[PDB]
This record gives structure tokens, C-alpha cells and sequence, in this order.
């Protein structure tokens, strides 16, 4: 159900610009439950994400390699599921699934639900990471 | 080269290996010097015994270049420029002894990590090795 294996698919985002307005870096850490590094998710996701303020809600923009592996990839605000949407891809050898999503303001930790698969083997879960910004998220309307 | 599979059992590995990086790549180099001598001429000033500081900090340094090859592998030309300057340009380390590297390390893999360390992971962390070795041994 809308896994970024099959999302990746769709030839409209075969390399569809994605850094256009305004942005701001910002760093943070993948952990599992005992709040230790995350590896695989921290070799996946580049650090620090850019941050792309709207007139509403900050969109944070995730960079994540290997897209034909991950298969889920849900990213939840305080438990409650966040729209989650393919804004472009880098074909291989590169790879890489640019995905958004809208963050609240003052949001500093999200949960993301995720799991892999190679072709159609063995499921990977990964059923708890942990991204901390190392600082809480604002939107700036005025830029 | 290296598949999006092969990328995907690189970081699963070395991401089960983790905290353990720094002691695999030490015991690694130990086994290399112990099973081949000939090694240890690119190392004459150094304390190559059982327990020795310098293999365990050395190995430190070879796990952390490992990480830092493995977070990021669509680019390690850029990422391990310095070392292959290092090796190629200045030490002039000739490509064998890293054959020899990396089958000290897959064995060390094989050994703490077992059920882990499929044949199908086994190919992938050769094919990176191998890749790794190919940055640092060429010249820019
Ligand atoms: C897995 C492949 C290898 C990696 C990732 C690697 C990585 C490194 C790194 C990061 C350093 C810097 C250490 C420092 O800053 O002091 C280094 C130094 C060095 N490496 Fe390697 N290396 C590899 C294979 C080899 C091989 C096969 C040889 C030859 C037997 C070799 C010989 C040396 C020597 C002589 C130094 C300089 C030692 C010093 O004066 O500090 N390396 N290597």
C-alpha cells in the first residue's frame, strides 16, 4: 500500500526539481528504542534534511538512498500519521527517493514505522526509529 | 557495480556490526599481520603484538573510514578522497595487501556475527570491499 519500491515507478518524477524556495538546514539523529544509533536508517537518510517553509506548515524533506529496496516508510507526528508524498527520484546508481512531509511547529522528535525488501525476499521490519531534530521545527511565513 | 542489493546488505551488515566497528577492524588487522608477514613492512615503527594500543587504535581509524564508506556508498571516490591520496599517491600500498584486508575482515565478520552473515551478504561486503580498495589503490 503505497511503498516507495512501486512509488518510485512513476516516470513524472524521473529527476523533477525539488529546491525551489525558501529553506533551512537542519541536523538530527535516527535512534532505535533504547535510544542507540539507528544505522541502517542512519546510512539511508542524509543529514542534516532541508526544511522548506509555506505559508501554513513547514515541509521537511527527507533524502533516502537505496528507494528500491525501502518498501515502508511511515512517518508519524505525536502518533498520528503524517502525509508523506514522493516529491522526486534519483534514478540508479544513484538511487535516491526525495520524500515531504508537513511538520507543527515545536515538533522536535518523529516516529518512523519502516521496513525493506530485496526484490521479493525476506521483509526487513523496522517497526520503531526515532528522528530527533537538534532543534524544534518553525515554519516562517515571512522567509 | 554494486547493485541497490548489494548496497542494501552492506549497511544491514555493517549496521549489526555497529558499536563493534572499531574492535573487528583492530582483531582484523592483527589476524592480517599474524597470517601474512609481509604486511607488516608498511608498518616498521610500530607495536604489532597481542593487545597492542596501536592496532587497537589503528583499527579505530579503518572502522571509522568503513562507516564513513559505507554512509556514503552512491558516492566513495569523494568521500574517501584523503585516503586514497594517502595510499596510492603517497604510501604506494600495493593492491594485494588489501585482498588480504578484506579477507582477514570477512572472516572476522563470520565469526562474531554468524547467522548474520549470509552468502548473499557475504557477496555484497566483498563487492564493497572490493570497490573500497579500488578507490584507495588508484590515483586522482
Ligand atoms: C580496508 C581498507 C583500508 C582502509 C579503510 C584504510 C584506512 C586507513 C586510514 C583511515 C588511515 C589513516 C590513519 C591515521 O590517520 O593515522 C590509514 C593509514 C595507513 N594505512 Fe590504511 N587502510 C586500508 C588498507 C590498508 C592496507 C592494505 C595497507 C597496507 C598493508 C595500509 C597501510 C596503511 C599505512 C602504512 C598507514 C599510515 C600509518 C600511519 O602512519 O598512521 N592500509 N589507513
Amino acid at each position: 500500500d503505497e511503498s516507495l519500491k512501486d512509488a518510485i515507478k512513476d516516470p513524472a518524477l524521473e529527476n523533477k526539481e525539488h529546491d525551489i524556495g525558501p529553506r533551512e538546514q537542519v541536523n538530527f539523529q535516527l535512534l532505535d528504542k533504547n535510544n542507540e544509533t539507528q544505522y541502517y536508517h542512519f546510512f539511508s537518510i542524509k543529514d542534516p534534511a532541508d526544511v522548506y517553509y509555506t505559508k501554513k506548515k513547514a515541509e521537511v524533506e527527507l533524502d533516502i538512498n537505496t528507494a528500491s529496496t525501502w518498501k515502508k516508510f511511515e512517518v508519524y507526528e505525536n502518533n498520528q500519521k503524517l502525509p508523506v508524498r514522493l516529491v522526486s527520484y534519483s534514478p540508479v546508481p544513484e538511487d535516491h527517493a526525495y520524500i515531504r512531509f508537513p511538520v507543527s511547529d515545536g515538533t522536535q522528535e518523529l516516529k518512523i514505522v519502516s521496513s525493506t525488501q530485496i526484490d521479493d525476499g525476506e521483509e526487513t521490519n523496522y517497526d520503531y526509529t526515532k528522528l530527533v531534530f537538534a532543534k524544534p521545527i518553525y515554519n516562517d511565513p515571512s522567509l | 557495480v554494486l547493485s541497490p542489493a548489494d548496497k542494501t546488505n552492506v549497511k544491514a551488515a555493517w549496521g549489526k556490526v555497529g558499536a563493534h566497528a572499531g574492535e573487528y577492524g583492530a582483531e582484523a588487522l592483527e589476524r592480517m599481520f599474524l597470517s601474512f608477514p609481509t604486511t607488516k613492512t608498511y608498518f616498521p615503527h610500530f607495536d604489532l603484538s597481542h593487545g597492542s594500543a596501536q592496532v587497537k587504535g589503528h583499527g579505530k581509524k579503518v572502522a571509522d573510514a568503513l562507516t564513513n564508506a559505507v554512509a556514503h556508498v552512491d558516492d566513495m571516490p569523494n568521500a574517501l578522497s584523503a585516503l586514497s591520496d594517502l595510499h596510492a599517491h603517497k604510501l604506494r600500498v600495493d593492491p594485494v595487501n588489501f585482498k588480504l584486508l578484506s579477507h582477514c575482515l570477512l572472516v572476522t565478520l563470520a565469526a562474531h556475527l554468524p547467522a548474520e552473515f549470509t552468502p548473499a551478504v557475504h557477496a555484497s561486503l566483498d563487492k564493497f570491499l572490493a570497490s573500497v580498495s579500488t578507490v584507495l589503490t588508484s590515483k586522482y
